[PDB]
This record gives structure tokens, sequence and C-alpha cells, in this order.
């Protein structure tokens, strides 16, 4: 909840009706144009709305405002849900909005296209096939007498 | 088109 709201810096453009700014302080946090921001929906139950702050201005009419450029999640698309809650999509949805509606500052990055990467097998845990369990890998050490042919599973199964 | 219509 944003209650203490102060402009940071002198105004960058003036409409003679709006006065635009580059930065605003809200509570302790400082927020610039291009930062991203979180908004609680009209339905508190629904997930948070996320947006980029594209402009900050003071209106003769209306007060201390910003323009939200919305993101949307998978569930707002043909896709239904999606594997990662952190996943987001650009969408051409906007709104002027009072700065006091801002829940929190958030971090949204762009994820450039990646390549397949190293296709190698990996393991993390040991499977006790007798008792149907996963443990952390047993740390059974070899001697220097049998290092050259050591099998950890021979060692335990003896 | 607006997406947040509450007032407070
Ligand atoms: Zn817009």
């Amino acid at each position: 909840s944003k209650n203490r709201i102060s402009w940071v810096g002198d105004a960058v453009k003036t409409d003679g009706k709006k006065s635009y700014y580059k930065k605003v302080c809200i509570d302790s946090e400082t927020l610039e144009v291009g930062d991203c921001v979180s908004v609680i929906p009209d339905d508190s139950s629904k997930p948070l709305y996320l947006a980029r702050v594209t402009a900050l201005w003071e209106d003769s009419s209306n007060g201390q405002m910003f323009h939200a450029h919305w993101f949307c999640a998978g569930t707002d698309t043909v896709l239904g849900a999606t594997s990662d809650p952190l996943e987001l999509f650009l969408v051409d949805e906007c709104e002027d909005m009072q700065l006091s509606y801002i829940h929190s500052k958030v971090q949204v990055i762009y994820k450039a296209p990646s390549g397949a990467g190293s296709a190698t097998y990996f393991y993390q845990l040991w499977y006790d096939q007798d008792y149907a369990r996963f443990e952390s890998p047993p740390k059974t050490q070899p001697t220097e007498d049998n290092k050259y042919k050591f099998c950890a599973s021979c060692a335990r199964l003896a | 088109h607006r997406k947040v219509l509450r007032d407070n």
C-alpha cells in the first residue's frame, strides 16, 4: 500500500495540464520509468497484476499518476496455465492509474533465446531398490589396495 | 479498456 508519495527530481516535460517525472519515491522505495510494478486485482483472490511503469506525472485533474503497461500470465492466454509461475507474456494492454494503487516494486527480466546446451546425464540421489527409497549418495571410500578396481556397490553388497 | 476499476 502506497501512502507516502513524493516526486524525485524536477519535472521533465509539462503539458500545462500534466507534469511528467522520471522518478518517484513511495514509502522508502524509489521507482523510475521502466521499472516494473505489482497491482492487486479487484478480486483479491486472483493472482497479482504485473506491469511496466511507462510514465509518471502529476495531473491537475486527478493527482499522482502512472501509466501501466500490463504483462499477462499463461492463464490469460490460449495456453491455459504454464509450467513456471514466474513466466510472463507481453500483451498490448494499458491503463492510466493512481500511484497509490501500486502494491510493490518487482523485477521482470527478458529471457533471450537459448541453445540446447550440454545433453549429458546427471544423477543426484541413490535408490535403495530393496526398501524403495531415495537417499543422498553413499560415501563408501576405497582403499589404496583396491582403488584400481573399486566398485562401491560391490563394497556395500558384501 | 481498463482492468482495475475499484476506487479507494
Ligand atoms: Zn499504453
